[PDB]
This record gives C-alpha cells, structure tokens and sequence, in this order.
RNA sequence: AAUUAUUAUUAUAAAUAUUAUUUUAAAAAUAUAAAAAUAAAUUAUAAC
RNA sequence: UUGUAUAUAGUUAAAAAUUAAUAUUAGUACGCAAGGAUUCAUU
C-alpha cells in the first residue's frame, strides 16, 4: 500500500548466465499495488561505487528477488531518493 | 474483489484467502475500512449503525447488508460483506494462535539471541580494531 | 503566459499581476508601470541631528580603515535600530552630512575609511557624555517600578492567596446554589458544614 | 519522486508479510490454498421477483417464511442471500449475473428447454431482480431410492421449481402463495461454479 | 512488438477508441475527484468548451455552477451543458460528503460562499435517496440566434422535496426578474427559508432605486452606439422598477409583519 | 541582511513585499507631529507620513511622522526639496535653508511636499526575512 | 500569510478570490474588530499544477518560519495532548 | 470523540460533551492499522470567546499552572465549555497568540508553568468580570436568605490571616466535588453548525447550551 | 529538513583512535609463519611453492614504497586472509 | 492617426469603488507558447 | 580451421526493427446524453 513497500530493502537474484546477480537494494514504487500481472518495482539497489535505479516486472521466471519490511521505514525512503539524486545530478560529465 | 461487479464467484473466495499472508497485523479487531472494496462512504454508513469491525461485518443478517446496498445508498455492499465472510474463521484461528511453523519457536529465538550477539559486533569492531591496534602500538613504543 | 494560462491559478500569481495603485499595494508593479501611473514618491532620507547622535559615538569607539561599508557594520551590531534610512544610500548619506558642517574628513590608507573625526574630537567627548549617563539615569527609573515591581507580587501575594479565597466566595454557594436543585441534604449541610466547621476556629 | 514528502510522517509500519523468511511463506500459503474454501455456500434456488429491490425490503421476510412452509423444513433453517437486482441492461446480452432473466433458459424452465429446441428466441424478461437460497452445508446432486425422487440441493431445488411452476399454469400452496401474496416470478437452479 | 506499434506521442482523435496499452505519463491533479478540472474530447474527459485560455475556463465553470445553486436551472450553450451536467453532480457528490473539508473544498471553487451553504443545506435532504445524475439536461429545441449554438436547459432533478424551490415553476421566467418566480398554484403561501429571501430581498431592492433607472436607461445608449441594433432610444424607455407597478407584488406581502 | 555572499536579488535587488511578519511594523499609540506635535489617527488615514528607518527615532517603532501639512522647512517655511531634510535644533529644517543656503522659493510647489503615506515613502529599508540568520527553520 | 495589528490567521488562494489577496478584512484574532488584513506571506496553491505533483507551489520560506514559530513549540504544549487526540 | 477510536477504551472526561453525538460502543478487539491512523484527521474544535474566557477563568483563579492542574482544574466549574484534553491544548495555541498567556517553565524545576502576561493582565481580570458580573448574582439559594452567606461571611477575612492554606485544603476538592454530582445533572452541550464567512474560509458557530440531562 | 546528514556527519568525527600501526617490528614475521602454515593445509589445487613467493614478494613491495596507514592495512589484510580461511586461494 | 481602429493624447495632481464589450462540440501545417538532458540567470525544442 | 597449405578456407544459421484490402440501404444534434460500464438500484 504505497507508504508500506517504499524503502523496504529487496534482496533480487536474477539469474543471468555467468551467475547470477546477487544484488541489495531498496524499493521505490510498487507500480501495481496487489498480485497483478502488472508487478514493476523500481528499487535503487546502490550496489557498489555505481549505482543502478531499475524495474522489475515481477512475473519473470529468473528475474526473482524478495523484498522484507524492517528496514523499509519511510523515514529512509526520503534518505534513498535524496542519495540518487545526488549520484544522479553529479555525474552528468559536467 | 474491487474491480468484481455483482455477484462474488466462489473463485475470488482463493483470491482472498491467499493474500493473507501480505496482512498479519489483520485480525477480527481490524477497522472495517480494510476490506476490499470498503471505501471511505460506505464506511460511513456503516459507522452509522455502530459497525466497526471485521467480526461484526460477519454478523450482518443479509438484511442489514441488503437495506445498506438498497436503502443507504452505499454501493458494492455486497462484494464487501463476502469478504469478512470469507477471512474472518481463518483470521478468527488467529485471535486463539498466530502462526503454527513460524515458529519454529525454538528457532526464533536463536534467531533473536544472535541478532543482539551480531549487531554487537560492529559496534565492537569500532572498539576491538582500534584497542587491538593501541597495543599493537604500545609494543613498538617500548622496542626503541 | 503559462502562469497566467494554466488553469489553477497559483499564489505568486495573484500577487505578481496586480498592478493596482491602491494604499498598500504591490509597489513593484506600481513601480514597474507607467511614470504617470506610479505615485511612489521619493524616498524620506533623515538627515536629523539624530543621525549626527548616532555618528560621532561610534567613530570614537573604532576609527581605523575601511568605515564606509562595514561602518553599515556598526550599524548592524551597535543596534538599539540603526541610523541609515536607507542602509545603502543613508549610510553613504552619514559621510555628506558629516564632510559638510565641517565634522568629519576621511582617511585613506590602501582604503578610503572615516577615521581622524576631523578635529571634532572634543564634541564627541561631550557626547558620549550625553551617552551611559543618559543611559544610567532611565534605567533606574524604572527600577522604582522595580524596586515596587517586586511587591506587585508582594502587594498581591496576600490578595492571591485572598482573591482566590475570593474565588470559593461565591463558589461555596453555588456549589449549593445548584445542590437546591438535586437536594442531598446530608451531602448538601456536611459541604456547608465541613466549611463552617473549621471557619470559626479560625480567628 | 511522486511521493509526497511527509506521507509517512511517523511510522509504525503495518508488517504486510507473515514471516519475512522467503521459504515460511510459499507454505503458510498452503493453507489458504490447498487449505479449505472457507466462505462458500451452494444456492439452491434463485428466486426472481418483478419490481426492483425497494420493493421488497419489507416483502422479503415472508418468501424465507413461505419457501420454508415449502420445502417442510423451519424457518430459520434457509439462508436467503441479499437480493441482487441485475443491471437496467440496453442490449440486453444475456448469461452474466448482472443481467435480467428472461422467461427462459438454463435453469428458468419448468423443465421446459425442449423450448429452446422448438422456439426460436427466448420469452421477455420476468425478474428484473432476484434472490439466492442456501441451507446448512451438504452434498450437491443426487439421484435418492428413499424420497421416490432426487433429495440433494439440487433437488431441493428442482422439486421447488417444478412446483413452482405449477402456479403459473392456473398438499402445499405456499408456491401458490409466493406467487401472489409474496413476489416469485421466476425460478432457477445455477450451475455449479468451480475454482483452482 | 514490444515496443507498442506507436510510441506515447500520438494523437488519436475525437469519437476514437480506447486502444489500451501501458503508459506513464498521465493524470496531472488529483484525477476523477469532484473537482478533476480535466478538459478534452477522449471520454475520459469533460467536453472542453471554447474558452479564451484554460484557467478562463475554469472561472467560466465557476459562474455556470453558482448560477444553479441560486436558479437550480440554467440556459447554457454548446459544450457547456455537458460539462455543467458533469459538474453539477460533482458538487452533489461533494455535498453528500459534508466534511469539514468539503465546505473548504467548495468554497475554493464558487464565487460565492452563501450558496455553499444552500447546496449543503438542500442537497442532503434533497438527493439522499438518488444514486447519481442528479442533474438534468434537456436540450432546447431553440437556439441562440447569435451564434447559432444549441441552448441546454440544465437543471436539478428532484424539487417536490427540495427546500427552497419546492414548488416553483420554470415554463418562462418572472416579471422582472428580480421577483420570486411562479409558483405551482397548488401550494401558494407555501414557506420559504427565511434566510433564502434575506439574501433576495437584500438584492431585489437595488433595481428599484431611481439611480439604476439611469444605468437601464444609460445602457441603451451605450448599445446604440455600440452598434447594437433593435435597441430602442433611451428617451422612451419604461422605467424597471415603478412604485405603483409593485402593489401587484404588494398582493402576497403579508408573511411576517 | 547577510545573504551568504551576496545572493540577493536579482533584477530589481529587492523584491515586492518580503514576509513583515517579522516585525509587525505598527504605528505607536502615543505619537507626535515630528515638527508641529498633534497626534495622529492609527492606520485608516494618508494625513500622516510614516518615516520607518532602520533606526528608530520618534515613537515606540520610532520611524519619524509628520502630519501631512506639516512636513513643510521649518525657518524657510517650503517644500523640502529632494525629501532630503535636516533637523536643525529638534526641528525639520529644509536641507538648503537650514545648511547657511538661504534659499528664497522652491520651483514645484511652495507648500506642500512630494512625500508618500503609511510608510511608503521608505521601501527601500531592509527588513527582508533574512535580516538576521533566522536558521531555526532549518536546524535538526 | 495576512496579518494586521490583532493576531494573525492562514488563508488561502482561491483563484476566483484575488481582490481579496492583499487586503481582506477579518474578523480579528483578538478581542474584537473588522480588522482590514494585509497581505504578509504566500502560503501555496489551492489546486495543483498541471502534471506538477503537489509540492511544486511551496507555501513561502518565512511561512516555514512561521508555522515554525507560531506554532512551532509542540515541545513546549506537548501537555494535556500531543498529535492524537 | 467515542470510546476506544484513537485512545484506548477507558478515556472519557465528564466534560462539556456535544450535542446529539451518542457514546457509539466500540466493541473490545477493535483496533486500527497503524497505516489507517496516518491521516488521522479530526473534527477542529471551538476555539472563540466563550471558551477563551473560560480557558482564562481557570487560568485566572491559578496564575500560575502546571500540566495535569491544567485540565485538572476545568473540572472544577459549575459549566465547563471543554470536551477533552486536545480541545483545552487547542485554545491554548489561540490565547498564546491572544497575548493572554506566555507560559513557561521554572529552572529550577522541569515542568511548564502558566502565566498570564503582565503586558495584559490588567485588563484581562476585566474578562474574567465581566463573566463574574452575574455569575455570583444569578446563583439561586444566594438570595434565598442571610444565614447561609452570614455563617460565613466572617471567614474569608480570618481564613488568609492564621489559616490561609487551612481552608484550600477543602476550598478546591470539598466545594468542587459536587460538581461532579453536578456534571452527573447539567452537562454542556456544544452544539455547532458550519458555515463559511464571506472571505471563504471554513469556520463553525456554536451555540453553547447547559443539557438537562438530570 | 536535509541538514540531518550534516548534524550526521559531523557527529561522526569518532575519533577512536584506529590509525593502522605501519608495524615495523616482528609483527610481520608472525603471519609470515602463520601463513605458510596454514596454506601448508590447503595448496591442493595452487603451487606451494608459488605461494610462498608472492607472500615474499608482497612483503617487500608493500613494505618498499607505500604508506603507514596502506601497510596498517596491508598487515590487517594478512590477519584478515587466514581469518577468511584462506584468501581463497585453493 | 480616413474610423466607434495597434492608443492612459498627461502640463499637472494623485491612491484599498468588482464602476461594466469579445462568439464558436473535432483533424493538420503553421503562429504564440511549453514537465525531462550533452552555480548563474541563458540555450536549442522544428517535443506534452 | 575441416578442404588446401604451413597457414588456414568456403558454405548456412543467432544478433543490430515494424507488418496494411475501394464505392449496394432512407442522414442538416454530442459518432460521448459525456465524469471511458451501452441506463447498477429511483428522482
């Protein structure tokens, strides 16, 4: 419900060959808001010095991944998107 | 369910029994308001009649819920009445036991023993990395 | 025009496209408009000796260099309120109305500054005179009221401890004015008893 | 960031996942899947009334006290769900439970669908509304050797609506007296409805 | 493919289909809320009607509601029938509500904060028991002869219980109208709000004054030279309001004093 | 104000009703004609000049008020030219004929000056929300 | 946001009252006047911006200011109540 | 305001309650999600004349005053034009930008402290007259004879002289503790309409009767 | 508002003492036995004999021309290697 | 200024009058005008 | 990488982007009675 997933940490997976990609990161949308087909994400992951917004259309077989609720405080939301914005804005080659 | 219009096939009944996982805080106490398709009007015309809970919503005798939909002007009163007809004996086996392998009791605690065991060891990692390097200061400041 | 345009319109808005010239106005587009429209007449500069008093106490306090942009400094610290009318053009209307009357001349080392006081140095002495001990007799005065202030608790320590005895005066029978209307009678004599039972005794 | 800023000012955080161990769940979901249907009920009749449903929120408690009069059993041992009256439909397609009933098809007959056979469309609307029937949970359809007839739901469905079609052509009247007194215009039994 | 076989810029057309498909670039207010202020063809959206910019548009909408909260009727033209129809539900969804919001949600909204209350007074106990479409829209078979534009004659739909215009009649206007309009002749010393009236007679009592015959007069004038034909000499014209001609209104003046 | 490193306004350097809720800016209750001493109504009247400096000089807010027909020089008896006075010995004193300029007549109008009304005729003056550091809205 | 000589108020933007935007006469805070209001602080937007979310019109700085200071002291009422009721 | 909606069942005040509003029981279990008590939006109470000099009343009887005396006191009146205790945390925000009261809090001890200020307490006694005009004239066995005031009339001025506080030990509970009996008899009724003044802000009107509940 | 991170940060000075000691002392001869000692229990797969000359070589090239704190870290980084088990080096 | 037309003809005096002219239910080019990117106000934009 | 030569072909497939059909029926509103339901309850 919106104000519960935003922020809440994701854990992924996400198959791949070479192996999968284990990767932590916190969700940012909840595109559909039940178990629609419709799914989607949008988590911000921060993996290591890159960071990496992306969408999950949560349906898909090796695209799989969990999300938890402990951590997932609003409060540290708002703390997520602030830090994209200042990996976003600073590094646009300017 | 929500988008569903009319009647409520014995279907959507799966459809809600399987989405309660994704709402352990819900029991027969829980505002009335959470049930799906119990906006914010109908909710008033059921405050109205002193109704606040998903357990009283059960009680309904088909007529309260009738001269609702039918005389209240509060639409889809039908959609929401089979929804805390349908949750409340699996959230009722809630009031008496929360979960039966959740607990897994004796794994839960020693999941909660080590929590305190592992998030003191950052806040010693400030401590043992440095008291650690203290001494292996103070061996040198003696060698000279 | 999208401000203008776009159908809710904002807050900025309302205040920005109003160009009325009514008393108390937006002044920017009453001064923004036409010349024959604006009536924002010239600015009331004070050049009072009042601003001659706030003037040469400070210089006799800090005459160094550079006292023509940070002397605004002053004016911004040594504040009861300021002097210029207008900090910037009042504050460079203090050096005029002080290099005319032959009080102050400047002083310029890698700088130009205020400094020297221009030999006018014996009636900024006679104005500091006019200073503290101006300052120290209003003081007291109002410590007679404070010398009194304290028995304005003094004065109603008594008359709260009995202008609150006051406050039951009429309460004891209210608080009976209405019993006449539930009728206790053993509840209703021991409330007027249990007052009077000790209010004798008294003195 | 279409979130407002401030829309969680303090939070105490409503868990939304039993267990966030990802293996718990998947069978906690068992049960509630596997596990028992736990709201369901099987109608055994529908009851179709003419006028629309503010016409018999008064009416509506004798057809309970005259459908039990029918079928022998007490009142208070048939359950009458809420009345729902189908859709003021303009094309009229037929088949959805928002739509009227007309005087015939699956179940509306009399037993009567070698109409469909020997006719060649349907008879016009009879309820516009309509009403449910459910009982004290048993089997569905069965064929009995002890009632010289079917005695199941169904049963208790079918012979009511042959019955009840009795009355339409002109010992218990009280489908003669639904008709008149009470509002039934219309009988049908469903199709039994089924889930995963 | 995967891509949608047009990219979001597109415009489809007026009377088009829906064509769903997924898309991420939409609702700008609070969308479908009483107060929506969308404006377009696809059905998603209420007619936009010629307006000179869009928030004109919206002061147009503003004065064609709180002209049907005073006068539950109105003779509106072209588009701005449907998106008053539209509009004139919205604020009875919105008087149902009476939250202490809605009285600040409608008070942003009309030019007027009395009819407010006479929205909120009457629409409760007016459309309690009607679901939606609480207004009319009955299109007349005239039109402006102006601009030849349909005129729609809007209104609210139930006034046997209403409170203020309980029996009042619409087939053609008042005398003068600044006068209480016709009543149904069944219910003649039928009682008005006594407040309804306070904001009426207030009003109905500035065209009677010998000044706004200058301005009736005076308008003439201005219209003859603003070309306005048909418009006869402002020496010959009949004054609005005389004071022999009001005894007739005089008649029914025993109420209250 | 100390806008860190002159970060103020841009086009005009000043905008058009900055936030006065900051100081009130009220007219006193005991008050005087700075040069003829009759008192003057609150706020609902042009008959007197506001003149509120950054400093603070006649009553109580302390920003100069003449009454409107007395803002005239005071040993000259004019207009004072420019709105550039001099208070000569607790009096107005018209700048050029209080400072040894004997004038004779102004050129405009002999008797009645170019001043503004409620405060307007100083506009100019500070008292912005950033006057001082005012950072309580943004710490912790 | 309007302020006079007696207490203070908040009001907002309704965008069919302007005439009333600089100077709106009130019922005053205190005691008792019609007193004549003026126009103090911008306060933000009564409707939204098309495809701007809702904070696009921001209320004012010295109204944050405000709230901060008229309000502002919850720590200092936090007695008899807090944000429940 | 119910029993149980935002603060848990047993929170009920013999206060001022308002007109028509029945106790709507909340059964037992009942409890709210903490995502449904996010907006959390209330009715806004009245906060006007009436009860401003109410709220002084007891602020003038207790220049200063603490936090539970604050609320403590309200229940100490013959009428009371309070509901709960956010209705007496909401005027307070009014009466601080009133001028009335500037409140604080003693160093020495850690609590927050009435005070009406002094730059309006003159006046303001004139407030809390011209309630008392007639609120000691209108009282009704006050008039009914001389003995009842006579057997007391020599008290108020031995009483503050060798045995002040003597009598306050009873003056605040004894002669106040049948006002409850009394809140059990005649209740307030804060009776309101809404309405919208013709700037357009949404504002309420409230008329303020004594329910003869009896 | 945002300024947090700044009362954060600042907060966050923390100065436990925790600089790398550089050693230059016997330390560095501790791990040198407790490493070919403990990858005497796994060279499987890897050279022993390699093995042995890269922990050589490491400490020279880390000791010649790096800093305190980098060989602090360097030394830890031993400490922290058999603790991890190995560096994996199987 | 050909006019009941792009217009406060302003030498002067001024400051809280709602003080009395602007059609239309579609689609393109154009015309004005417009969320996002290779510490500042700018871009170009022939994009909603 | 095999044929041929001391170096290595030659074929085929996967990946780097949108698919199109003319003429036999009654007409001067909105091709929506509009807020995407061919009237969701009546007024």
């Amino acid at each position: 419900t919106k104000e519960q997933i935003i922020g809440s940490p994701i854990t992924c997976n996400f198959e791949y060959n070479p192996r999968p990609v284990r990767l932590i990161g916190t969700v940012m949308d909840a595109h559909t808001e039940e178990t629609s087909i419709k799914g989607g994400l949008k988590v911000y992951a921060r993996s290591e010095e890159a960071n990496m917004m992306l969408w999950i259309p949560a349906g898909n077989p090796k695209l799989k991944y969990e999300v938890t609720a402990a951590k997932g405080s609003f409060e540290h939301y708002l703390d997520e998107r602030s830090k994209w914005d200042e990996a976003w804005l600073t590094g646009r080659a300017r | 369910g929500i988008a569903t219009s009319g009647r409520v096939t014995n279907e959507d009944r799966r459809w809600w029994l399987v989405h309660l996982e994704c709402a352990p805080d819900v029991t027969p106490g829980t505002f009335v308001s959470w049930l799906d398709c119990c906006g914010t009007h109908t909710t008033k015309k059921l405050i109205e009649r002193n109704i606040w809970t998903i357990e009283q919503v059960a009680e309904l005798d088909s007529d309260r819920v009738d001269e609702l939909k039918y005389k209240e002007g509060c639409l889809k009163m039908d959609v929401v009445w089979e929804h805390a007809r349908t949750i409340i004996t699996p959230l009722k086996q809630r009031e008496v036991s929360g979960g039966v392998e959740s607990q897994l009791q004796s794994r839960i605690l020693e999941l909660r023993k080590k929590r305190e065991l592992e998030r003191q060891r950052e806040l010693l990692a400030r401590e043992r990395a440095t008291v650690s390097d203290k001494r292996e200061e103070t061996l040198r400041r003696l060698r000279e | 025009a999208a401000a203008a345009a776009a159908a809710a319109a904002a807050a900025a808005a309302a205040a920005a496209a109003a160009a009325a010239a009514a008393a108390a106005a937006a002044a920017a587009a009453a001064a923004a408009a036409a010349a024959a429209a604006a009536a924002a007449a010239a600015a009331a500069a004070a050049a009072a000796a009042a601003a001659a008093a706030a003037a040469a106490a400070a210089a006799a306090a800090a005459a160094a260099a550079a006292a023509a942009a940070a002397a605004a400094a002053a004016a911004a610290a040594a504040a009861a309120a300021a002097a210029a009318a207008a900090a910037a053009a009042a504050a460079a209307a203090a050096a005029a109305a002080a290099a005319a009357a032959a009080a102050a001349a400047a002083a310029a080392a890698a700088a130009a500054a205020a400094a020297a006081a221009a030999a006018a140095a014996a009636a900024a002495a006679a104005a500091a005179a006019a200073a503290a001990a101006a300052a120290a007799a209003a003081a007291a005065a109002a410590a007679a009221a404070a010398a009194a202030a304290a028995a304005a608790a003094a004065a109603a320590a008594a008359a709260a401890a009995a202008a609150a005895a006051a406050a039951a005066a009429a309460a004891a029978a209210a608080a009976a004015a209405a019993a006449a209307a539930a009728a206790a009678a053993a509840a209703a004599a021991a409330a007027a008893a249990a007052a009077a039972a000790a209010a004798a005794a008294a003195a | 960031w279409p979130y407002p800023e401030n829309l969680v000012p303090e939070g105490a955080t409503t868990p939304f996942q039993s267990s966030p161990v990802p293996s718990v769940r998947e069978r906690i979901i068992r049960e509630y899947a596997l596990g028992p249907l736990f709201g369901s009920r099987t109608p055994c009749c529908v009851l179709g009334f003419a006028g629309t449903a503010r016409d018999v929120a008064a009416c509506k408690r004798d057809v309970r006290r005259w459908v039990a009069r029918a079928l022998g059993k007490s009142e208070a041992d048939v359950e009458l769900g809420a009345l729902v009256q189908a859709k003021e439909m303009l094309l009229h397609r037929s088949g959805t439970d928002e739509s009227p009933r007309l005087g015939d098809g699956p179940g509306s007959r009399p037993d009567a669908e070698q109409r469909r056979v020997t006719r060649y469309a349907r008879l016009p609307v009879q309820a516009r509304t309509l009403l449910e029937v459910y009982l004290p949970g048993e089997e569905h359809g069965e064929v009995d050797a002890a009632a010289d007839a079917d005695a199941t739901i169904l049963a208790h469905g079918y012979f009511l609506q042959e019955q009840l079609h009795r009355h339409m052509t002109t010992v218990k009247s009280s489908v003669a007296a639904l008709h008149d007194v009470c509002g039934v215009i219309y009988c049908e039994v469903p199709v039994l409805d089924e889930s995963d | 493919g995967r891509p949608p076989p047009v990219m979001g810029h597109a415009k489809r057309m007026r009377f088009a289909g829906v064509d769903d498909n997924p898309s991420v670039t939409h609702k700008p207010w609070d969308t479908s809320e009483p107060l929506m202020a969308d404006y377009g063809w696809e059905r998603g959206k209420l007619p936009k009607f010629r307006a000179r910019s869009p928030f004109h548009r919206q002061q147009i909408a503003r004065r064609m509601v709180t002209e049907l909260i005073r006068k539950d009727y109105v003779i509106v033209g072209g588009a701005r029938a449907p998106a008053l129809r539209i509009l004139a539900d919205h604020v009875v969804e919105l008087a149902k509500a009476g939250d202490t919001d809605s009285r600040q949600q409608l008070a942003y909204f009309l030019h007027d904060p009395l009819m407010v209350d006479k929205a909120f007074d009457e629409y409760p106990r007016r459309f309690r028991d009607m679901n939606a479409k609480y207004a009319m829209m009955t299109r007349l078979k005239g039109r402006r002869r102006s601009d030849n534009v349909a005129m729609y004659f809007v209104e609210y739909k139930n006034r046997d219980m209403s409170d203020n215009h309980k029996g009042e009649d619409y087939t053609a206007g008042p005398e003068r109208f600044f006068l209480p309009p016709r009543i149904i002749e069944t219910e003649k010393g039928i009682q008005r709000p006594p407040h309804m009236q306070m904001a009426f007679d207030r009003w109905a009592s500035k065209f009677k004054t010998e000044e706004f015959h200058h301005w009736w007069r005076l308008r003439h004038a201005k219209l003859r030279y603003w070309g306005v034909r048909n418009v006869p000499h402002p020496s010959d014209v009949d004054p609005l309001w005389t004071e022999k001609e009001e005894e007739e209104w005089h008649n029914e003046m025993l109420a209250n004093t | 104000t100390a806008v860190p490193h002159e970060e103020a306004r841009s086009r005009p350097h000043f905008p058009a009703y900055t936030e006065d809720v900051d100081q009130p800016m009220v007219v006193p209750d005991g008050v005087c004609c700075f040069n003829c001493d009759k008192p003057i109504d609150g706020d609902d009247i042009n008959s007197y000049v506001w003149v509120p400096s950054g400093n603070a000089r006649v009553p109580t807010t302390q920003g100069y008020f003449f009454h409107v027909k007395c803002f005239k020089c005071w040993n000259c008896k004019y207009r004072i030219i420019h709105n550039q006075f001099y208070s000569k010995d607790s009096r107005a004193w018209c700048l050029s004929c209080a400072l040894g300029r004997d004038i004779r007549v102004p050129t405009r109008r002999w008797h009645t000056s170019y001043v503004n009304t409620h405060r307007t005729g100083s506009r100019l003056t500070g008292q912005f929300f950033p006057r001082h550091r005012h950072q309580m809205e943004f710490l912790f | 946001n309007a302020c006079h000589v007696p207490g203070d108020q908040i009001f907002l933007v309704s965008n069919s009252f302007t005439r009333r935007l600089l100077t709106r006469t009130d019922h005053c805070p205190k005691c008792d006047r019609l007193s004549t209001f003026r126009f103090m602080s911008v306060s933000g937007m009564v409707g939204r911006m098309p495809y701007k979310p809702v904070d696009t019109p921001g209320p004012s700085y010295a109204t944050l200011y405000w709230r901060k200071q008229r309000s502002g002291k919850i720590a200092s009422q936090p007695l008899n109540e807090v944000c429940n009721k | 305001f119910q029993a149980g909606v935002h603060t848990p069942h047993g929170s009920r005040y013999n206060a001022a309650r308002m007109k028509n509003w029945p106790v709507q029981e909340v059964p037992q279990n009942f409890n709210f999600t903490n995502e449904q008590r996010f907006k959390a939006k209330a009715v806004p109470r009245d906060t006007g004349k009436i009860p401003r000099d109410f709220l002084l009343s007891v602020l003038y009887r207790n220049q200063p005053c603490e936090v539970a005396s604050l609320w403590e006191h309200c229940l100490h009146d013959p009428q009371i034009v309070l509901d709960s205790k956010r209705h007496l945390r909401e005027v307070l925000q009014q009466a601080r930008a009133e001028g009335f009261v500037s409140f604080e809090k003693d160093a020495v001890t850690d609590r927050w402290v009435c005070h009406l200020t002094r730059e309006r307490f003159e006046e303001v006694r004139a407030l809390v007259g011209a309630r008392a005009e007639a609120q000691d004239l209108y009282s009704g066995l006050r008039g009914a004879s001389a003995t009842e005031t006579s057997a007391y009339s020599e008290s108020f001025r031995e009483m503050n002289e060798d045995t002040k506080r003597e009598h306050f030990r009873l003056l605040s509970e004894q002669v106040a503790d049948t006002t409850t009996h009394l809140r059990k008899f005649q209740r307030m009724e804060m009776d309101y309409l809404p309405y919208t003044d013709l700037n357009g802000k949404v504002n309420f009107m409230w008329w303020y009767e004594m329910s003869d509940t009896r | 508002n945002r300024r947090r991170m700044e009362l954060e940060q600042q907060r966050i000075e923390s100065s436990q003492h925790l600089p790398p000691i550089e050693p230059t002392a016997e330390q560095a001869c501790h791990l040198y036995r407790r490493l070919l000692k403990e990858g005497y229990k796994t060279l499987v797969v890897t050279d022993k004999d390699f093995y042995r000359r890269k922990v050589r070589y490491e400490l020279e090239v880390t000791s010649r021309q790096t800093s305190s704190r980098v060989r602090g870290i360097m030394f830890e980084k031993g400490h922290w290697m058999l603790e991890n088990k190995l560096g994996g080096i199987i």
